[PDB]
RNA sequence: ACCCCGGCGAGGGGAGUGAAAAAGAACCUGAAACCGUGUACGUACAAGCAGUGGGAGCACGCUUAGGCGUGUGACUGCGU
RNA sequence: GGAAGAUGUAACGGGGCUAAACCAUGCACCGAAGCUGCGGCAGCGACGCGCGUUGUUGGGUAGGGGAGCGUUCUGUAAGCCUGCGAAGGUGUGCUGUGAGGCAUGCUGGAGGUAUCAGAAGUGCGAAUGCUGACAUAAGUAACGAUAAAGCGGGUGAAAAG
């Protein structure tokens, strides 16, 4: 029996364009270019999940370095002192304390200095 | 007053009466959960930090929601090598109510 | 397809993709690639397999009580009203009748009902035996069905 | 010569941004007939500077 | 048909 | 109240009549009559006919007043195009799209 | 037991190969034929 | 919880002033780059300008070590063909030295609108007088 | 039908028929490319497969007055 | 030192460095999709009753094997949904590992179809693929002999013709 592909092809193309909504020009209008754009978007989403973890760790590390250098110690000596004082506290959380509650971060600084000493 | 603890492979900084995203815990949807490992408590110019855990510092929580997160689409694509791959994923979570931080 | 074997244009130079026939399946109004031919769709069934299938059908019919056996089954006049009233008295609606002797009276009576079918024992077949809900027997029909299934 | 790629609708709007018409700034009114006309042109009925320049 | 500078010989066969 | 006048299959090019429409969009009606009277385009003549059709249309069928009428929406859509053949050099032929357009004006008082 | 309750035996109804129907079916593009040569040509191959 | 980001309208930008008499050009430029980028503030974000405004005084009295006073050659190109131009360190200290400081700091800074904004925050003065006393700039010790 | 603009036009708007004229003869439905108008946001010191991760601001809906959702996307890491 | 190249420095990636270079020793730290932690899925094997315990595996082209989604038609079906609105078209929300599925707003005005089976003209982005429609260059080239026109009056809604 003969099958016509109109409904199914329409549904597939509409799905791909709806994923491709928001792109510039033919990447959101033309189906071929939109399909090439969506696949690259998925690849970028994968690779940028991994890079999101990397970049957020880097940002926290820079903030800890800045706060510790205001407090009078380098980042590396601060971490070495923290590990000698045997705390398993996250760099994300230390960055949060460094932004919001300065006094607790200072307290961690003299604890790190005491563990180094 | 706030406190940082560790659960689900993360560490979270919470306060009194707080709604908190943990991952799925093997517990009922309406029951109170006891957290014993607490990294640090800060209460406004008096702080108690553990090495690595605070002695006597514990957390009262209330599991209020179980759920599945937002769907993300994993796309793998080797170009000119005729390889295409699609998969979906939703991650489980618990919403909890941090109701007590007792040192 | 009605057409000609003339090449639509020369092989090289014109800048178009090459073609050799107006009837190519790529082309619009061209032929079908693997066009169907009139074929036979019947299948060979072994006699023992068919008989064993019939035995399984009648056995599960007896098991689930869709099989009703009467000693005699006939009508006096070819009246579909009389036939439908008799099956209403028996409380049966979608019925396969099989009879020992082909009675033209009840056959013409049952010709017009599309939920009631009538058959001879040599004419029974698996698709109707499964399709019709209540299937009824005459005793002579039971005897000849039993002997022909052996 | 000829294009290597199709230009865009954005490019088309870029090029056509300088192609729009400029209307007349303001008309002039006859001091006698009160009819609007071009500046330094006669009126449709045949007036200019409030004086009959042509017949009919 | 075909373009004259493709049917031609001096400029089509430029590198023989 | 909105009053609509359309000229369908207008024998002109959509781009040119859009140039004239963009000239006269948003202005008050009598002013738009002055621009359309003194703009030197066949497009201007066509859309002037359409605009006076709109004004008399509102005057007869709605009874709104000419002094407060305003052309609030003008837009041209492309109409169907008539296809022709233009014979060129060396046997080749080109296709001429004798483009039309649909001109629309919406006049209103408020 | 009706006409819509009769199922075949398990493994009696293996589905046939459909060559050249997308990436995911595993038989797309070349359709199990490789790259060029008489084996991949239409009607190709050698005699017995 | 989400990681904090500095808000570009709520970030506080202070005014620091630095005397450049006898300081090493490269190490001064690194320190100024850290301050302009905001790497010294605990509320650092890489995508928001969070640094400080810096005034540099006596840019003509920077010191370089070795033969750099005469051997360090600055090259640039005018865009026209054959238009390469050289200028050594001593002749641009003779001509206009705020460009020496600015070229150093612009080389240390990131590239793009944000790096251009941080360079805009940088102020360099050749003499020992600045017009920005109205901002109460406080002295920084390098 | 009739009325009105319009060249005693083309075309349109009213009226009326009709369940429907968003069935008016270019006539069932009416997709996409393509072309427009209106609104929200962004854009005139800014360099590249135009996305993706982060994210300011703006606008609109909000129903624990809490943040959420949608639209946009300054700036930024990676990205032929 | 020997040591010279052709668009532009241009033989640290740049800035710049007399260490921010090199050698020797040490303690730190950053650093990958590696490893660990937490959670989820699937395959394979052992251990007791399709289930549970445990270990391990899961980049992939050509290719081999396994399991599925969807479309048209036939039976189930003179059944079921449907003018209190079908197919189709356009949005939104939810759900699955995916092909997908379900609900509903608007348009639409008459068909559609569960389940389990059966047959294939069963899934398209590519073939300088075929056919139709619509863009691009672009309101650009050109308006087809350089024998040539100007004015007055008429018609008409409008006259260089
Ligand atoms: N060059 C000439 C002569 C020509 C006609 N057809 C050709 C084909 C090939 C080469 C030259 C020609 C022209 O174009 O009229
Ligand atoms: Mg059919
Ligand atoms: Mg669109
Ligand atoms: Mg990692
Ligand atoms: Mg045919
Ligand atoms: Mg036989
Ligand atoms: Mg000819
Ligand atoms: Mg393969
Ligand atoms: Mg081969
Ligand atoms: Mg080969
Ligand atoms: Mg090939
Ligand atoms: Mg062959
Ligand atoms: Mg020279
Ligand atoms: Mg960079
Ligand atoms: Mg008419
Ligand atoms: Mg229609
Ligand atoms: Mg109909
Ligand atoms: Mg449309
Ligand atoms: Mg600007
Ligand atoms: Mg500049
Ligand atoms: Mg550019
Ligand atoms: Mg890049
Ligand atoms: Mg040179
Ligand atoms: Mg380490
Ligand atoms: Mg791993
Ligand atoms: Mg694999
Ligand atoms: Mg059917
Ligand atoms: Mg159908
Ligand atoms: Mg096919
Ligand atoms: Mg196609
Ligand atoms: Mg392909
Ligand atoms: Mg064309
Ligand atoms: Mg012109
Ligand atoms: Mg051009
Ligand atoms: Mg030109
Ligand atoms: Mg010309
Ligand atoms: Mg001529
Ligand atoms: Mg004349
Ligand atoms: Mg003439």
């Amino acid at each position: 029996a003969r099958v016509k592909r109109g409904v199914i092809a329409r549904a597939r193309h509409k799905k791909i364009l709806k994923q491709a909504k928001g792109y510039y020009g033919a990447r959101s209008r033309v189906y071929r270019v939109a399909f090439q754009a969506v696949i690259k978007a998925g690849q970028y989403a994968y690779r940028d999940r991994r890079q999101r973890k990397r970049q957020f760790r880097q940002l926290w590390i820079a903030r800890i370095n800045a706060a510790a250098r205001q407090n009078g110690i380098s980042y590396s000596k601060f971490i070495n002192g923290l590990k000698k004082a045997s705390v398993e506290i996250d760099r994300k959380i230390l960055a949060d304390i460094a932004v919001f509650d300065k006094v607790a971060f200072t307290a961690l600084v003299e604890k790190a200095k005491a563990a180094l000493a | 007053m706030y406190a940082v603890f560790q659960s689900g492979g993360k560490q979270h900084r919470v306060s009194e009466g707080q709604t908190v995203r943990l991952e799925k815990l093997d517990i009922a949807t309406g029951e109170t959960v006891e957290f014993a490992e607490v990294l640090m408590i800060a209460n406004g110019e008096e702080v108690k930090i553990g090495v690595p855990f605070v002695d006597g510092g514990v957390i009262k929580a209330e599991v209020v929601a179980h759920g599945r997160g937002e769907k993300v689409k994993i796309v793998k694509f080797r170009r000119r090598k005729h390889y295409r791959k699609q998969q979906g994923h939703r991650q489980w979570f618990t919403d909890v109510k941090i109701t007590g931080i007792s040192a | 397809v009605t057409g000609s074997g003339k090449k639509p244009w020369r092989q090289k130079g014109t800048g178009r993709a090459r073609s050799g026939s107006i009837k190519s399946p790529i082309w619009r109004s061209g032929g079908v690639t693997f066009a169907a031919r009139p074929q036979d769709h019947s299948q060979k069934v072994n006699k023992k397999m068919y008989r064993g299938a019939l035995k399984s059908i009648l056995s599960e019919l007896v098991r689930q009580d869709r099989l009703i056996v009467v000693e005699k089954f006939s009508v006096e006049a070819p009246k579909t009203k009389l036939l439908a009233q008799k099956l209403k008295d028996m409380a049966l609606e979608d019925v396969l009748i099989i009879t020992g002797e082909l009675d033209e009276n009840l056959f013409l009576a049952a010709r017009n009902l599309h939920k009631v079918d009538v058959r001879d024992a040599t004419g029974i077949d698996p698709v109707s035996l499964i399709a019709f809900d209540k299937v009824v027997m005459t005793a002579d029909a039971v005897k000849q069905v039993e002997e022909m299934l052996a | 010569a000829v294009q290597q790629n199709k230009p865009t609708r954005s490019k088309r709007g870029m090029r056509r941004s300088h192609d729009a018409l400029t209307a007349v700034t303001s008309l002039s009114v006859d001091k006698t007939s009160g009819e609007k006309h071009l500046r330094h042109h006669i009126t449709a009925d045949g007036y200019y500077r409030g004086r009959k320049v042509i017949a009919k | 048909t075909s373009k004259w500078f493709n049917i031609d010989n001096k400029i089509v066969d430029h590198r023989p | 109240m909105e009053t609509i006048a359309k000229h369908r299959h207008a024998r002109s090019s959509a781009q040119k009549v859009r140039l004239v429409a963009d000239l006269i969009r948003g202005k008050k009606v009598s002013q738009a009559l002055d621009i359309l009277t003194y703009t030197n385009k066949k497009a201007a003549v066509l859309v002037k006919k359409v605009l006076e059709s709109a004004i008399a249309n509102a005057e007869h069928n709605d009874g709104a007043d000419i002094d407060d009428l305003k052309v609030t929406k003008i837009f041209v859509d492309e109409g169907p195009s008539m296809k022709r053949i233009m014979p060129r050099a060396k046997g080749r032929a080109d296709r001429i799209l004798k483009r039309t357009s649909h001109i629309t004006v919406v006049v209103s008082d408020r | 037991m009706r006409l819509n309750t009769l199922s075949p035996a398990e493994g009696s109804k293996k589905a046939g190969k459909r060559l050249g129907r997308g990436i995911g079916s595993g038989l797309g593009k070349t359709g199990g034929r490789g790259h060029k040569g008489q084996k991949s040509r239409s009607g190709g191959g050698v005699r017995r | 919880m989400k990681t904090f980001t500095a808000k570009p309208e709520t970030v506080k930008r202070d005014w620091y002033v630095v005397d450049a008499t006898g300081k090493t050009l490269g190490r001064l430029a690194t320190e100024l780059a850290r301050r302009l980028r905001g790497k010294h503030k605990a509320e650092y974000t890489p995508h928001v300008d969070t640094g400080d405004y810096i005034i540099v005084l006596n840019a003509d009295k920077v010191a370089v070590t070795g033969n750099k006073r005469t051997d360090k050659v600055y090259y640039h190109h005018t865009g026209h063909i054959g238009g390469i131009k050289q200028a050594t360190f001593e002749e641009m200290i003779a001509r206009r030295p705020e460009r020496v400081i600015e070229i150093a700091v612009k080389g240390m800074l990131p590239k793009g609108p944000l790096g251009r904004a941080m360079f805009r925050k940088l102020k360099v003065y050749a003499g020992n007088e600045h017009n920005h006393a109205a901002q109460q700039p406080q002295v920084l010790d390098i």
